[PDB]
């Protein structure tokens, strides 16, 4: 189980993803 | 049961910080740390995995719960013959605070209120220690050891 | 399972000793106890009631596991002009140990092979430790300030 | 249970007593 602190910025952009991923997969 | 070390600087305990926390497992998922004002050492907070708190080093101040320690390095000239210590605030403001008496290796000076906010009453804050660090000087020549034998008390 | 403390001074444990305990429970009974040279505090020594070693508090040597401490109190006149330390040793000695240079607030000089037996090789001793402490003159009057200024560097 | 340090001379005198008990208990 691989944790790791982010910025402010790396954890918006890396929101995007797994929403811009649950998007996907909401279909 | 798994634990994970939340390094968090002494200016980010001051006035407190949020932290975001990447996982995978295998979805990649983003923990938010809200971090209180003037939280220890070791405070855990779960999340159904364990972040525990660990204070970064400083290279100004020494935590000491919720007091500040700053070392203050003088010469023995200073510390013999009076000084000024601008000491620096967490928040960047500098403090004079004048030594008028002989300072003594390892003599501290409490600076009341400059410390960390106490956790559950953040409105009041710890100190800030003012600790003396007297650096000697490396050599004396036999002009100064006279001088010195004739002037400092036996 | 019962344990009661056996406090032994630090002569004690250089040179060994037989320590006589007297019991009651009702019949008035003595276990003996050897205590072999460099024993450390915690040791235990079980009769079927658990002795636990102690070091009783001594006025010039602080123990540090087989090494012995020895504060040396000097002026800070000795500490910038140089001194001569008559080290005490455990079996009642004195070494005369001078420093030239400028000693230094909470400086160590190791005397060696003058502290406890090691307790597996007791033909083999830990070390004395002088440990400096440099004592200020409580008072510089402004004559001496003023001399202070001019011979000792910034 | 009263544990208490004794001296080499209190020690022998506090023998000499659990001896000269054992010596009547041996009657």
């Amino acid at each position: 189980p691989q944790i790791k602190e982010l910025t402010d910025e790396e954890a918006e952009r890396l929101q995007l993803e797994i929403d811009q991923k649950k998007d996907a997969e909401n279909h | 049961p798994v634990t994970h070390d939340l390094r968090v600087s002494l200016e980010e305990i001051y006035s407190g910080c949020t932290k975001k926390m990447k996982i995978s497992h295998n979805e990649d998922k983003i923990l938010t740390i809200e971090v209180k004002k003037g939280w220890k050492e070791g405070t855990k907070i779960t999340f159904p995995i364990v972040f525990v708190l660990k204070d970064k080093p400083h290279n100004i101040f020494k935590r000491d719960g919720s007091d500040v320690i700053y070392p203050a390095r003088i010469s023995l000239r200073e510390a013999l013959c009076g000084c000024t210590v601008n000491v620096p605030t967490l928040d960047g403001r500098t403090i004079p605070v004048v030594f008028k008496d002989v300072i003594r290796p390892g003599m501290r000076r409490k600076v009341p209120g400059e410390g960390l906010p106490l956790p559950k009453t953040p409105e009041k804050r710890g100190d800030l220690i003012i600790e003396f660090e007297v650096i000697f000087p490396e050599r004396i020549p036999q002009t100064s050891r006279t001088v010195l034998e004739q002037v400092l008390p036996i």
